[PDB]
């Protein structure tokens, strides 16, 4: 009942594809300027 | 000018660089497609057959124990079942897929046609002894394409399999 | 039933990655006066 | 531990030549008409 | 000129002496179209992962740990008995390893971009990679234990799932497979 999840499987798409997108998303962390802004906003990107 | 028939001119690109050539090419075959693909075939058939023929001999003399006595040409059948037949076919076909990158490289030109490289034995000493035997093979492949054939039709039709069949000829 | 469930479940857990996902990706940068 | 510079094509290019193994292999380009 | 390991074929271009574990073996040219860093972190992290599976195959079935549900003798059954919360936790530990060891450079462009020479995340507890002529041949081992224990866990898998038996217990009491 904890996300609806009865069957065990449901758990596989609730964490792979957020993993999986996380990775496509780590590599645009990884390229981008990660030193601190002092702004309202990082306009480096 | 073909040796093998006086009449018929030499097919234009059988000239005799492969060994085994007498120029027999009749229905031109050669000029339709590239005759370095049509060497690996002819060898690669001749391969397969030069081992059949040995084995409806052996399988006729002698079986496995763990195998039910049959017929050479019935066993197609009862290993369809048994699933025999699919481990001889999964591996004849792992040994092929390098067999494609073998033939893209022969057609790239660098490899010459039916060149395995596998002489693990080292009989070939010389150049002209690969030459001899080489042209050895290719006599026998050809010979042995048509004796297979021959085995399983008789069989077909005489359902006598070929030392007994040679033993009682049981004429039509 | 199950596999209805899980198909939707697939696709609602990939939507909701790619917009969390995208509006983590600096989206106010995303804008004609950023220089 | 070598590490390979690798001037060479993309991942995407690579994507696509293992996918032309399965829908371009060099099986039938050794026959070819003259 | 010519692979060593398959004669009849061209060396690969991209391989020559230097990556170790090269005897030409790349038939189909992966490595012409991909990079070989990443290929060989993934030759090593493939198999690193079924050097500690296939072993893992093996020691669950002689031995299991007392808590319940973790009784099942076969492998591939003992995954559904297991609970599922604690398979996520076992992820999601391996997962933080990989940003952690990885250092969050994650991706094929990126993982390598410092240093990093395929497989080396570092773990050398007992210095014994100081010697390079040691180094150069124990890294021939892993690769060739990956290479096999790659082969072994897919046949201990798909072995199971006909016999519902573990690897050591099938060869015991070993039956055809149509009983099955
Ligand atoms: C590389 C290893 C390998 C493995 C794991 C297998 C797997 C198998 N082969 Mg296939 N096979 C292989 C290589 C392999 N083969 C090779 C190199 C060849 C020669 C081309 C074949 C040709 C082949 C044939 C003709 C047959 C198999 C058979 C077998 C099966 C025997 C099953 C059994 O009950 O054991 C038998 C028990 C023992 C051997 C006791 C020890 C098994 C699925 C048999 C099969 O398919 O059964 C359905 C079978 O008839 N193998
Ligand atoms: C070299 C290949 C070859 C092969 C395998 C055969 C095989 C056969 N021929 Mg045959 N034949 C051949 C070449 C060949 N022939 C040639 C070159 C000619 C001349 C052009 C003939 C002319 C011929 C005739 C005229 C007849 C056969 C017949 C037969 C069959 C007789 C069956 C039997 O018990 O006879 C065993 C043979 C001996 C013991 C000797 C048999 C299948 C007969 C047939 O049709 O079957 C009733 C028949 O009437 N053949
Ligand atoms: C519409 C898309 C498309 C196109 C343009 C091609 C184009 C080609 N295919 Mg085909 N192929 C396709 C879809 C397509 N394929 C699909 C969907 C399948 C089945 C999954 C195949 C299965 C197939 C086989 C089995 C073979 C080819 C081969 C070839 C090549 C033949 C020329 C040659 O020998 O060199 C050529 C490049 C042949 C080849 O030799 O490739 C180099 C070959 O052996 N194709
Ligand atoms: C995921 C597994 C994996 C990966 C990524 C690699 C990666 C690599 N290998 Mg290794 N290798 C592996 C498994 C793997 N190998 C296994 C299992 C064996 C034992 C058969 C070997 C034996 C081997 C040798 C002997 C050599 C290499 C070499 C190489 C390098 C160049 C070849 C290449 O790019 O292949 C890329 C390979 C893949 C992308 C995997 C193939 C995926 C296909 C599509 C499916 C596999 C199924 C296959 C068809 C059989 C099933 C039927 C590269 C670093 C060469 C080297 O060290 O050069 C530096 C070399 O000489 N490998
Ligand atoms: C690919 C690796 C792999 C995977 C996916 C699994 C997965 C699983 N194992 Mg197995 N296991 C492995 C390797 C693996 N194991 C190895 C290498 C050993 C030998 C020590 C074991 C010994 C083992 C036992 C004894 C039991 C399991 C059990 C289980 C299940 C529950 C998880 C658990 O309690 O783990 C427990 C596993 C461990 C405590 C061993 C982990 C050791 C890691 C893999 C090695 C790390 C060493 C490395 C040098 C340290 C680096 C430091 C930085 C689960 C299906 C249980 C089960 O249900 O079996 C029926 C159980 O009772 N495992
Ligand atoms: C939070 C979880 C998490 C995260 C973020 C990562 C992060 C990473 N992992 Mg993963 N990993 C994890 C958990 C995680 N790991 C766990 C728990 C395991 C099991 C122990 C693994 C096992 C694993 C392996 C084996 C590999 C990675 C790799 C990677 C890196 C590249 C990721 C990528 O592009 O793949 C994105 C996802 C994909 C590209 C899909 C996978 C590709 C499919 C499965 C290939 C199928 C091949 C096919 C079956 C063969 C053809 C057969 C033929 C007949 C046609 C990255 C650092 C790879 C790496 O470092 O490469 C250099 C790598 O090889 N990881
Ligand atoms: C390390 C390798 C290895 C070994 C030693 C075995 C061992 C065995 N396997 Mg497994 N197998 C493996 C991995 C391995 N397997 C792999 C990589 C796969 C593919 C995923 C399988 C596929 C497989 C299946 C599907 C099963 C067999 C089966 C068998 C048995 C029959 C083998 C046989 O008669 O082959 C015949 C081969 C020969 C007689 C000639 C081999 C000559 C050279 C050395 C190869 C045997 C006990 C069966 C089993 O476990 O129970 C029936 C079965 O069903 N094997
Ligand atoms: C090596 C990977 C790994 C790490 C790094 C790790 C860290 C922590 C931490 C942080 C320090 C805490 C606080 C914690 C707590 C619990 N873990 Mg543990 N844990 C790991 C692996 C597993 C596995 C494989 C299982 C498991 C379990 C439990 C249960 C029992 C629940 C219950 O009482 O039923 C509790 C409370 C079992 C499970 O969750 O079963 C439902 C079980 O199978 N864990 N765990
Ligand atoms: C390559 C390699 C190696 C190797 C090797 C190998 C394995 C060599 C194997 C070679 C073989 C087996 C050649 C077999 C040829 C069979 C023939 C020509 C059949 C002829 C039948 C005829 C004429 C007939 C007939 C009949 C017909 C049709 C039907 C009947 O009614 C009548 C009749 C009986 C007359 C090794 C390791 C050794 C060493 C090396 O380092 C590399
Ligand atoms: C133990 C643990 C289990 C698990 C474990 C899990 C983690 C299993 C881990 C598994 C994976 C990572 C094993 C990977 C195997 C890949 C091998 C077989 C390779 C084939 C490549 C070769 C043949 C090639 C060749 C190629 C060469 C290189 C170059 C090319 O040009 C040519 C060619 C294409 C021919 C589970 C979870 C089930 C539960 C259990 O209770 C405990
Ligand atoms: C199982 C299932 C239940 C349990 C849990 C689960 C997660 C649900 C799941 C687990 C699943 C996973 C782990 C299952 C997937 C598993 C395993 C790891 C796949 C192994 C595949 C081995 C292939 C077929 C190799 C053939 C080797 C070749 C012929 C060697 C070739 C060689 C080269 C080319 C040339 C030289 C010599 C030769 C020998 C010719």
């Amino acid at each position: 009942e904890a996300l609806g999840v009865d069957d065990g499987r449901l758990l596989v798409p609730l964490v792979l594809i957020p993993v999986f997108v996380a990775l496509l998303y780590g590599n645009f962390a990884s390229t981008q300027d990660n030193e601190d802004f002092f702004d309202t906003y990082d306009q480096r990107r | 000018f073909s040796a093998a028939v006086p009449f018929l001119k030499r097919p234009t690109n059988l000239d005799g660089q492969y060994i085994g050539d007498v120029g027999f090419d009749p229905l031109g075959f050669s000029d339709v497609f590239d005759l370095r693909v049509l060497r690996e075939a002819e060898l690669k058939h001749g391969r397969f057959a030069m081992l059949a023929t040995l084995g409806f001999i052996v399988q006729e003399l002698y079986t496995f124990p763990f195998f039910p006595k049959m017929a050479p040409v019935d066993a197609h059948d009862y290993f369809v079942k048994q699933g025999g037949g699919s481990q001889i076919i999964f591996w004849i076909s792992f040994v092929e897929l390098f067999g494609v990158v073998a033939l893209f490289e022969t057609l790239q030109g660098k490899r010459e046609p039916g060149d395995f490289a596998f002489d693990p034995l080292g009989l070939a000493k010389d150049e002209a002894t690969l030459e001899r035997y080489r042209l050895a093979e290719v006599k026998h492949a050809r010979l042995a394409m048509i004796a297979i054939g021959g085995f399983i039709h008789q069989y077909w039709v005489t359902k006598q399999t070929v030392l007994e069949q040679l033993g009682n000829f049981k004429s039509l | 039933m199950f596999t209805l469930k899980i198909v939707v479940y697939t696709t609602v857990t990939l939507f909701v990655s790619l917009f969390t996902f995208g509006f983590l990706s600096n989206d106010a940068s995303r804008n004609p006066n950023r220089k | 531990k070598a590490a390979p510079e690798y001037n060479g094509p993309s991942f995407r290019e690579g994507l696509e030549y293992v996918f032309s193994f399965v829908w371009k292999p060099p099986i039938l380009i050794a026959w070819k008409p003259r | 000129d010519r692979s060593y390991s398959m004669p009849f074929l061209e060396r690969p271009p991209a391989l020559d002496g230097s990556l170790a574990g090269d005897v030409g073996f790349d038939p189909l040219g992966f490595s012409n179209y991909f990079d070989l860093k990443w290929l060989r972190e993934a030759e090593l992290k493939h198999g690193r992962v079924c050097m500690l599976g296939c072993t893992g195959f093996i020691t669950q079935e002689k031995i299991q740990l007392p808590l319940p549900g973790f009784d099942n003798k076969v492998a591939t059954e003992a995954f559904f008995s297991v609970p599922a919360g604690g398979l996520w936790q076992i992820f999601f530990t391996l997962g933080a390893i990989e940003i952690l060891s990885n250092g969050g450079k994650l991706a094929p462009g990126d993982m390598f971009a410092d240093g990093r020479a395929p497989g080396d995340l570092g773990f050398d507890p007992l210095n014994l990679s100081g010697d390079d002529a040691a180094l150069r041949r124990f890294i021939l081992a892993e690769l060739k234990h990956c290479r096999l224990a790659m082969i072994g866990l897919g046949g201990m898998l798909h072995q199971m799932l006909i016999t519902k038996q573990g690897p050591l217990d099938q060869l015991a009491n070993f039956q055809p497979i149509q009983y099955y």
